[PDB]
């Protein structure tokens, strides 16, 4: 009666693979890396420049 | 100042520079500090309004 | 704490033999110690993770024999 | 019979108004701590009086 | 109520000149910054149904 | 999810020298502005916190 | 090694029932020999352990 | 000083990727997968097989 | 109504095991959503009544 099993949910069990089954996987796979945005300027319409 | 035991194995696992992510955070604050600069002086320098 | 996850098997008792019951145990187990050591199949269980030890019978981290000798008691069968 | 499996996430950034993550591997699975509530790409507004 | 205001400004070339222990001086760090990179983690749950 | 247990990063970028440490300001967060002088006279000189 | 930290499995055949169980003979194991009635009359009559 | 940090050679905290330093790592990758060996038969010639 | 005695059927989509009984609910129904957790974790164990 081999059972499958699951992770226990956790987020550290699943990074591990830890499984209450039978078999460890490998790893979570991945989805990809997600950034923050990088903000938007006022720009210099608002004061004289000068260089 | 990052570290040369990061940019080996961080380039390793996830393909990342380690480098151009500091120098694009760096030279992306120093102007999005030049810009909220001027946008400060205008607010401290100007007029209470309605007054 | 577990500080993992919870894995917890209730036994269900039935009567076995004449005037005669295996009990049934509401037990927690620390998800970790679960997985490496759990002797339960045919014992008639029901088994679920929680967050938290869902029954009042707690296993945590670390108990290994203590809990080997917990397991192998779910199968007691007493009168 | 029949069978499926799906599972959720939230996405990291969900929160935005914390500078940090806690724990640094953290469950995407909806839970009370990081997703009640907590989403900011979400709104909500009960309206009353119609 | 403008008692107290909000600026930005910046650093004197006298100071900016000599930093983190030039010409004698010390104590005076530069400022700086890094990534961070911190991960989740998602799990598949079950369903289903019979006749 | 071709597997299960997918897994997302995330990059926070956060300054003051310490990317992992209790309450390090992030850097480009949209919330919250980017500290006016961090760069700048910040640098030179620690102003006092308000309280 | 190419990545930090290259991880390998290993997979016991174990025989059961249950395969991570408290003391779970090892199916085919250099060591210990197969019990030889499993599969025959150990299966139908339990025999004693001796002790 | 964006510091690369370490697993901390710790079982889980590597195959979870958790890191002490900024970075936390995708995981171990895979070695491969070591499985046991079949052991070896007597054959039949120390006893008349008969059909 | 071509003949006297006209007759209609209703297909009522009723869950639970039980076509016909007492206050078994009805599946499709406009007035009520279905019970979201009935397939999923509902089934797994019953859920103490709200009272």
């Amino acid at each position: 009666a081999e059972i499958g099993g699951d992770h226990g949910y956790n987020a550290t069990n699943i990074a591990a693979g830890q499984t209450s089954g039978a078999v460890t996987q490998i790893g979570p796979a991945v989805m990809g890396m997600v950034r923050r945005a990088i903000p938007n300027l006022i720009a210099f319409d608002i004061c004289g420049v000068q260089p | 100042a990052y570290s040369i035991e990061l940019t080996q194995d961080l380039r390793a696992v996830h393909g990342m520079d380690a480098d151009a992510e500091l120098s694009g955070i760096l030279a992306t604050e120093i102007m999005l500090e030049i810009n909220r600069e001027v946008v400060d002086w205008i607010n401290y320098s100007a007029q209470v309004g309605k007054s | 704490a577990s500080a993992r996850g919870y894995v917890n098997i209730k036994t269900f008792e039935q009567k076995l033999d004449g005037n005669k019951k295996i009990e049934g145990k509401e037990v927690s187990v620390a998800f970790p110690l679960y997985s490496d050591v759990h002797k339960i199949s045919g014992a008639h269980y029901q088994t679920f993770p929680s967050e938290k030890a869902a029954y009042s019978t707690v296993y945590e981290e670390n108990q290994r024999t203590e809990w080997i000798a917990a397991n192998e008691d779910l199968w007691k069968v007493t009168g | 019979g029949f069978k499926t499996r799906y599972g959720i996430g939230i996405n990291p950034f969900a929160e935005s108004a914390a500078q940090a993550p806690a724990s640094r591997i953290q469950s995407g699975m909806p839970s009370i701590l990081n997703s009640l509530g907590k989403n900011a790409y979400f709104r909500r507004v009960y309206v009353k009086g119609i | 109520a403008g008692a107290l205001v909000e600026i930005a400004e910046g650093m004197a070339t006298s100071i900016a000149e000599l930093q983190e222990g030039f010409n004698g001086s010390t104590d005076n760090p530069w400022n700086e910054m890094g990534f961070r990179i911190d991960k989740q983690v998602i799990e598949a749950k079950s369903r289903q149904l019979k006749a | 999810m071709n597997s299960p247990t997918g897994q997302v990063f995330a990059l926070r970028a956060v300054y003051g020298k310490d990317p992992v440490a209790a309450g390090a300001k992030e850097a480009f967060h949209p919330m919250y502005g980017p500290d006016a002088m961090f760069s700048g006279q910040g640098a030179a000189k620690k102003f006092p916190a308000l309280a």
